[PDB]
Parts: structure tokens; C-alpha cells; sequence
RNA sequence: UAGGGUUUACGACCUCGAUGUUGGAUCAGGACAUCCCGAUGGUGCAGCCGCUAUUAAAGGUUCGUUUGUUCAACGAUUAAAG
RNA sequence: AAAUAAGGCCUACUUCACAAAGCGCCUUCCCCCGUAAAUGAUAUCAUCUCAACUUAGAUACCCACACCCAAGAACAGGGUU
């Protein structure tokens, strides 16, 4: 191993870039993983004074899938300075008018409530489409496993697996459906 | 407050814990039986 | 590729008592040692699961079987 | 053939045990970076 | 289409065929040339000047930019949000003939700033009476807002600098236009004092 | 009306779940359009 | 599955034979689930089992024709509803967003503008209550309310 | 809404579809709509008994059958065709 | 059976080495158990004039004669003087 | 066409004068969830969807010393050919 003092330190205290993807996945687990990677918790030398972190890039933020009926229940409200500015926008409307805000607020609330929150948020980037700048693309390294497993529709199981699955009952031969 | 009240008095923490732990636990059928197996004589005579 | 509760349980289920300070120091300055410890923990977990499933008869886990004392 | 962890990074995994069963032994040889798992230095 | 930047001279009346008084403003289109052009922001843009200001009390960057092109340096530079269709080359003039009668044209400019005014003139408050039984309360603001609230609602009407801000007016019909002097007569008043540039 | 115990005094009445609640519509007697 | 032909002449034809598997696993039962041993080993992701109980246009089938139990029938109905809401049945339509594991409709749930405190918070519904007996494969119970 | 030719006879596979179609709305209740109708039936051997030859006043010639058609569907189709 | 502390009290828990007591003036913030401008169901709905239940608070909510009294009587308004 | 609240002006009318103000004159533009309807099953009737799908269902000001000022308490800003 060896490694001189200054180079070894610069290597062990280096900033790595990661990549995350949505596409039919929940935003809670994605935001939790992003916060865990930004705060440096994933590393064995985690500490606030050390200022250890890693950039997190999320793509396809428009294809996020919520569980239950949160699309018409989660209200992302925010009061302004002037009176009567109590805005109570739902999740669907907030996503239609701004598809890069749900995961942003999730990661903002997940991260600790200290002055490092703004820095950790600035370290994070978001993109609502597959298009990513060349700089960030070249900066990306490795790809951690995805959270959800995707249910897989009927148009992907292939005919082989469909035929392998046996039937379960026998409808009448003269059933009008 | 008095012992008896018109409303439902909030039980103590230990009291509520004992009431919850001493709840009723019905049996658990491993298979459930739901998924297991005069004038007519006069009519016949007529 | 492991969790803290299961790892600690598997480490305790092998007569290998090690405090948290030494574990962290090894994980920081000895990745291979922590990798071997995690492998041993996963092996102990699998052995315990197999035992609980089949009640042994008669392997009793090659890594299990604590050393008795007197 | 059994492997508790994938031996494809850092080092391999080989848990051993002594005849007396009182001390555990291991053998974690470092893994070498293959030749086809790199890129040419651009210029 | 591209707009103009005229000078608000004064005001004069104008009677219609129906026999009714209608106030009309004066707008002198002086030079009015295009400076540059920029494509995609949200839409195309175009810069336009106005009066001819002396090129001695200006920044070196502005002097170089105006030397790269013809004409002398102008006073103001208002950017208009134009579409990709109409695209005029810089350095072209725009006289009063750009507009025609029977058309509604909007105007925006500063206003006769009254400086840090009080309360009545700034918002139209009724103040307090003269007697029964005021002693030192005639133009001051009484209560702020509630009592328990130990704060002050942002945006609350309070003494401030009235006027001296850009304000646009919508719905202003044009009556007559002049080609020789390049004057535009717009209906109704126009924000800004006399001899003031207006967009 | 805001009726919790949706009744059916008429024969043509019928219960139907609509708009996150139950309703009681009737053609011959539309005097039962209750609400929850 | 027979169909009614029309052209005015209106005829009918018989097609698509059932043909069940030869040897079931657990014979001597009632519902097909009890015969195949899946009372608590199935979800909404395995659409292969759900497609065998949905009309060609997305509708549902009666219980007397399928033979399932009341509880099992309601569970299958809820699973089919969840699958249809998740868009896992594009070839079963009547003639923007992504959802899954839902219980209410998108045009019915009102926005929760006021949520009570911790001791009275109006939690959001997730999953369904008729799927509690499913195998947990873990230690934390099914959190059907967030 | 003219004469209809419904038939049934123990010859082919006995299906009570045409029987139920003849014993239903065709009774005296709905018969009050058309007085000069007089729906009649037969019992001839031929095959495919459900030969309900509904003759419309406009000249549509509606037929319904039969070997694989229930009674509720046939009645609903007849009602929809009569309602135009 | 559920919600109210807006009226009358009820208890005196820090505030009698001080919290200055009602109306009336400028300014109004908020809640709807909504008077009116928007949309519906029924009706003892032939139409307006009416009544009832739900949503909508973005806006409006008069001029005067008396009694110190918010309240308390009266003259004329607008769709309304909550 | 009139008022309400907001954004402007002295050329006609007044307080008045090298100004400012109104009694005097110009302008003010987007639907709001509460209902009524195709097509069918659990519930082969019927049926608006807390089952699948269709109907009335952002536009605007902006981002190059020293004298006078319609800009301003200073500061700051505009003009000084
Ligand atoms: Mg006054
Ligand atoms: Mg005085
Ligand atoms: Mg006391
Ligand atoms: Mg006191
Ligand atoms: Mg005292
Ligand atoms: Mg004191
Ligand atoms: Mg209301
Ligand atoms: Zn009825
Ligand atoms: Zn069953």
C-alpha cells in the first residue's frame, strides 16, 4: 500500500460522484439513499467536522411513482411573507408545474437540520429527463443498485414463462364472458 | 376527578398496558373449515 | 453487504468478543479484516438458519458449537 | 464451492478452522486488477 | 413587432366627430434605432434606443459597444420580447410611421416621484379628524394590525417613496400620427413627466 | 341533505357509492338525494 | 369462451378450451387457491395469476363460475383493481402519472389540507386491509397506513 | 314488430334458450303493445331450433340464434333492436 | 351522541414595589355556523318574489336623528348594511 | 354609462402659478370542483368510476471634479453639444 502522506490523505478524503435513477420507484427510499450518500454515512469515516460527502445525481424525476393515494393527499404547502399567501398545492399539481421539487424537498427534510444542509443540497443535482450535461456524465462513477424491483407488466414475461405457469380453473365451454 | 364520570375517563398508563396485554386471543385454525368438505312423499305418490 | 444488528449477533454467537472501538478501527485501517469478519458473520447466520430449519441432526454448524469451560 | 461473499474485489474469502476448534484462521489474498478492466491514458 | 421609444412632450385636447372631448398625449419618436439582436431565453429579444446623449459621460464598455455599430450612444435601452418571425437588422431607424391610427398601443415609463411621502398621499388614508379631540394626530397612521401579533404584516401600507417607478398602462387608442416631425398622439395620459423617455 | 343513516323510504331508491361517499338517487321520487 | 356473432343474422361460436393441468398439487379442496396452495403466497405483482380472472376488456368474472371463496374472491378483486390502477394490464381497456399499491381512486381522494397532531394524525391509506394474512417474510408487520 | 317465427323441438341438442325467449316478455303483458301481432311457434324437425325470424315493419329482417346463445342476451338484443 | 369558550357565572393559577377600564376615529389580520355577486338537488317550484342543503371569503358590508354607554328606537338607500 | 379599490396627468374646470392637488380626464384582462352524461361487471338486470376511459373538464416595468433636475432628507439617480 505505502502511499505517501499527502496523496494518501487526498485519496481517502476524496469526493466521489454517484448516479441514481427513478422510473416507477418511490421517492422516499431514493431521497433516503441520496441523503445517506451526501452526509458521508456510507463511508466508515463519517463525521460532521470532517465534511465528508459525495455528489448524488438523480435522473428521470418525472416518472416517480407514489404509493397509495399520495398523489391526491400529500399537500406541499408554503406560506409567503405577505398576508393571505397561504399556498396549499397538492402533489400532482406541484409535479405538473415543477417535476423537480418532490425529491428535492424529500432530501432537504431527510438531511440534518444544520448549516451543512445547504451545502449538501448544493452538492446534489437533479434532472427531469435522460439528457445530462457532458461534465456531470463524465463525472459519474459506478451505479448503486436500484431500490424498487419493478412489477413487470404482462408484455415482458415472455411466452415461455407464461406457458410454464399452469392454469387454475376451468370456465364453462359455453361461457359468454 | 371523581371515580364515576359521564365520559370515558382516561385510564392510567399501567392500566392501559395491562388491559392491552390481557386482550382476548382467539384460536388460529391451521386449515379453517371454510375450505374443507313429508309433502315430497305425497308429490311422489301423486 | 450486511447489517449492524445481524453482524453483531453473529459475532457474539462465535465466542469472538470485540468492542465497537476495535471494530471501527479495523474497518478504517484494515478493510480485509472487516471483510473476513463479515464473511464469518454471514456464515454463522446461514448456519444458524439451517439449524433452526432442520434442527441440525447432526452437523451442529462447523463454526458453531461454543467451546465449553470449567 | 460455497462462498459467503463475492470474491471479486479487495480480496478473496477463505474461512478456516483449527483441529482443536479454539482459534479461527483465514486466508484473504489481495485481488489483482485485471488487464482488461482499465482505460488508456487520454492525451 | 418591434416597438418605439418616444419622448412625452405635453398634452392637448382632441374632439371627435361625435362632439366629445378626449384628452390626447404627445409622443415624439426621435431616431429610435436597433442596437443588437439575441435569439434563444424564452423568446427572441431586440434592443432599441431613443434620444441622443453626449458620448462623454458614459462607460468605456458602452462607448466601445456603440462604436462597434454606427450612430451615437443613446440614453435608455429597452428590451422587447419579440417572436422569431419579425427580425430587423440592427442600425435601422424606426419613425412614427411604425404605428397607425385606430390601434391600441401600450406605454410604460417612470412617474413623477414624490419622494419619501407620508401616508395619505402615498395610499389615500383618511388620517384623523381636525378636532374632537385630536391634539397631535392628523396625518399619522393609527393602528398597525391587531394587538397580540407582535409582528408587522409584510407589505403593510406605511410611509415610503411614492412614484419614481415604471408602470405600464393598458388600453390606449391612437388618434392621429405625424410623419414630418414623427409624433404619435395617444389617447389618455401617459406615465412620466414631460420630456421623459417612454417605452 | 346530509343524512348519515341513508334510508330507503321509497321502492325506487337505491344506494350507490359516488364521489367518496354514498348517495340515494331516485327517478320517480328525486326527493331523497341525500349526502354523507 | 364463446362469442356472439352478428351481421340481420346473429349467431354464436365456441372457442378457447379450458384444459386444466393434469395433476393438481393439493386435491380434495374447495377454491382453486386452496387446491394450488396460495392462500397467503401471492401479491399484485404476479400478474400471471391475475390475468386468469379478468374479462377480455378489464371487467371481472363471477364467483359461481370461478369457484373461489368470498374472502378469496374479494382479495382477487382488490388485487385486480390494484393491477389495473398500476397500469399492468394495457391490453384490457374498456374500448401521465404512476401509481401502485392503491386503494382509492385518483378522482375521489381530497387533498389533506389539515393533518391532526401525532395523537390524532390522519394517516394516509396504503395497500388494502384484506391482505393482512399474507406471509410477511420479515419481522415488521405490513404498514398499511403511513 | 310483425310476426316472428320461433321454433323448438326435441331433435338436436335441447337448449332452453328459445324456450325461455318464447316464455317471457312475449307473454300477455308486453303483447298489449302490438295487438295485431299474434306471435306463433312451431315444432318441426330441422336443426338449430332457435330460428327467431323477427320481421320488422321497416324491413330489417332480424334473426337470432341459437345453439350457443342464452336467453338474457337474446332478449336484450331484441329490446335494443326494437328501440331503434 | 359530537364541536364552541363568543353571553351569564364558576376556580384565584404568575401578573395590587401597576395589565392604564367602554364606546367613537385611521388601520384592519384571520374563521365560516355565507347577506350578496359563481354553480347545483328538492320544493306546498306555471315565472319573479320565496324555503331548504353543499361548495366558493378573490370583494363589498351606507347616509343621519337620540340617550355617555356595544347593545337600545326610528327616516331613505343599494343585491347586502352578517 | 355610474360608483367601488388600484395604476397615471395639468392641455381645457377649480385651489392657484414658474409647481403640486382634486371636484377635472385615461386604463384595469385568466377557469376555480359543486354538479348533470356513452360503455359493464362484483351485482351476465340496472349502474357517472373510493375499477378500468371520455364531456362545460401566462399574459405585464427589468438584465452596458463641478452646474441643473420634473430624482432626492443624506446616499443614490437623470441631463450638461
Ligand atoms: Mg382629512
Ligand atoms: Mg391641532
Ligand atoms: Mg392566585
Ligand atoms: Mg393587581
Ligand atoms: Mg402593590
Ligand atoms: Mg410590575
Ligand atoms: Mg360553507
Ligand atoms: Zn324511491
Ligand atoms: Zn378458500
Amino acid at each position: 500500500s505505502s502511499f505517501s502522506r499527502a496523496p494518501q490523505q487526498w485519496a481517502t478524503f476524496a469526493r466521489i460522484w454517484y448516479l441514481l435513477d427513478g422510473k416507477m420507484q418511490p421517492p422516499g427510499k431514493l431521497a433516503a439513499m441520496a441523503s445517506i450518500r451526501l452526509q458521508g454515512l456510507h463511508k466508515p469515516v463519517y463525521h460532521a467536522l470532517s465534511d465528508c460527502g459525495d455528489h448524488v445525481v438523480i435522473m428521470n424525476t418525472r416518472h416517480i411513482a407514489f404509493s397509495g393515494n399520495k398523489w391526491e393527499q400529500k399537500v406541499y404547502s408554503s406560506h409567503t411573507g405577505y398576508p393571505g399567501g397561504f399556498r396549499q398545492v397538492t402533489a400532482a399539481q406541484l409535479h405538473l408545474r415543477d417535476p423537480v421539487a418532490i425529491v428535492k424537498l424529500a432530501i432537504y427534510g431527510m438531511l440534518p437540520k444544520n448549516l451543512h444542509r445547504r451545502t449538501m443540497m448544493e452538492r446534489l443535482h437533479l434532472f427531469p429527463d435522460e439528457y445530462i450535461p457532458e461534465d456531470i456524465l463524465k463525472n459519474l462513477v459506478e451505479e448503486l443498485p436500484q431500490p424498487r424491483k419493478i412489477p413487470k407488466r404482462l408484455d415482458e414475461y415472455t411466452q415461455e414463462e407464461i406457458d410454464a405457469f399452469p392454469r387454475l380453473w376451468t370456465p364453462p365451454e359455453d361461457y359468454r364472458l | 376527578s371523581k371515580a364515576v364520570t359521564r365520559h370515558r375517563r382516561v385510564m392510567h398508563f399501567q392500566r392501559q398496558k395491562l388491559m392491552a396485554v390481557t386482550e382476548y386471543i382467539p384460536p388460529k385454525p391451521a386449515i379453517h373449515p371454510s375450505c374443507l368438505p313429508g309433502l315430497i312423499r305425497l308429490l311422489r305418490r301423486e | 453487504g450486511l447489517k449492524y444488528p445481524a453482524l453483531i449477533g453473529n459475532l457474539v454467537k462465535c465466542q469472538v468478543e470485540l468492542n465497537r472501538k476495535v471494530l471501527a478501527d479495523l474497518a478504517i485501517y484494515e478493510p480485509k479484516t472487516f471483510k473476513s469478519l463479515a464473511a464469518l458473520a454471514s456464515r454463522r447466520r446461514h448456519e444458524g438458519f439451517a439449524a433452526a430449519l432442520g434442527d441440525g441432526k447432526e452437523p451442529e454448524g462447523i463454526f458453531s458449537r461454543v467451546v465449553q469451560y470449567h | 464451492t460455497y462462498s459467503p461473499l463475492p470474491d471479486d474485489y479487495n480480496c478473496n474469502v477463505e474461512l478456516a478452522l483449527t483441529s482443536d476448534g479454539r482459534t479461527i484462521v483465514c486466508y484473504h489474498p489481495s485481488v489483482d486488477i485485471p488487464y482488461e478492466h482499465t482505460k488508456p491514458i487520454p492525451r | 413587432r418591434v416597438g418605439l421609444i418616444a419622448l412625452k412632450l405635453g398634452m392637448m385636447p382632441l374632439w371627435t366627430k361625435d362632439g366629445q372631448k378626449h384628452v390626447v398625449t404627445l409622443l415624439q419618436v426621435q431616431d429610435c434605432h436597433v442596437l443588437k439582436y439575441t435569439s434563444k431565453g424564452k423568446m427572441a429579444t431586440l434592443s432599441v434606443g431613443g434620444k441622443t446623449v453626449s458620448r462623454f459621460r458614459k462607460a468605456t464598455s458602452i462607448l466601445e459597444f456603440y462604436r462597434e455599430l454606427g450612430l451615437p450612444p443613446k440614453q435608455t435601452v429597452k428590451i422587447f420580447n419579440i417572436t422569431d418571425n419579425a427580425a430587423i437588422k440592427p442600425g435601422t431607424p424606426l419613425y412614427a410611421a411604425h404605428f397607425r391610427p385606430g390601434q391600441y398601443v401600450d406605454v410604460t415609463a417612470k412617474t413623477i416621484g414624490k419622494g419619501f411621502q407620508g401616508v395619505m398621499k402615498r395610499w389615500g388614508f383618511k388620517g384623523q379628524p381636525a378636532t374632537h379631540g385630536q391634539t397631535k394626530t392628523h396625518r399619522r397612521p393609527g393602528a398597525v394590525a391587531t394587538g397580540d401579533i407582535g409582528r408587522v404584516w409584510p407589505g403593510t401600507k406605511m410611509p415610503g417613496k411614492m412614484g419614481n417607478i415604471y408602470r405600464t398602462e393598458y388600453g390606449l387608442k391612437v388618434w392621429r400620427i405625424n410623419t414630418k416631425h414623427n409624433i404619435i398622439y395617444v389617447n389618455g395620459s401617459v406615465p412620466g413627466h414631460k420630456n421623459c423617455l417612454v417605452k | 341533505k346530509n343524512k348519515t343513516v341513508l334510508k330507503k323510504r321509497c321502492k325506487d331508491c337505491y344506494l350507490v357509492k359516488r364521489r367518496g361517499r354514498w348517495y340515494v338517487y331516485c327517478k320517480t321520487h328525486p326527493r331523497h338525494k341525500q349526502r354523507q | 369462451f364463446r362469442e356472439v356473432v352478428e351481421t340481420t343474422i346473429i349467431e354464436g361460436r365456441i372457442t378457447a378450451t379450458p384444459k386444466e393441468s393434469p395433476n393438481p398439487p393439493n386435491p380434495s379442496g374447495q377454491c382453486p387457491i386452496c387446491r394450488w396452495n396460495l392462500k397467503h403466497k401471492y401479491n399484485y405483482d404476479d400478474v400471471l395469476l391475475l390475468s386468469q380472472f379478468i374479462r377480455p376488456h378489464g371487467g371481472m368474472l363471477p364467483r359461481k363460475i370461478t369457484g373461489l371463496c368470498q374472502e378469496e374472491h374479494r382479495k382477487i378483486e382488490e388485487c385486480v383493481k390494484m393491477a389495473h390502477r398500476a397500469g399492468l394490464l394495457p391490453n384490457h381497456r374498456p374500448r401521465q402519472l404512476n401509481r401502485y399499491l392503491t386503494r382509492w381512486a385518483p378522482g375521489s381522494v381530497k387533498p389533506i389540507y389539515k393533518k391532526g397532531p401525532r395523537w390524532n394524525r390522519v394517516r394516509m391509506p396504503v395497500g388494502s386491509p384484506l391482505l393482512r394474512d399474507n406471509v410477511c417474510y420479515s419481522r415488521t408487520p405490513w404498514k398499511l397506513y403511513h | 314488430v310483425k310476426q316472428v317465427r320461433v321454433q323448438f323441438c326435441p331433435f338436436e341438442k335441447n337448449v332452453e334458450s328459445t324456450r325461455t325467449f318464447l316464455q317471457t316478455v312475449s307473454s300477455e303483458k308486453v303483447r298489449s303493445t302490438n295487438l295485431n301481432c299474434s306471435v306463433i311457434a312451431d315444432v318441426r324437425h330441422d336443426g338449430s331450433e332457435p330460428c327467431v325470424d323477427v320481421l320488422f315493419g321497416d324491413g330489417h329482417r332480424l334473426i337470432m340464434r341459437g345453439a350457443h346463445l342464452t336467453a338474457l342476451e337474446m332478449l336484450t338484443a331484441f329490446a335494443s333492436h326494437i328501440r331503434a
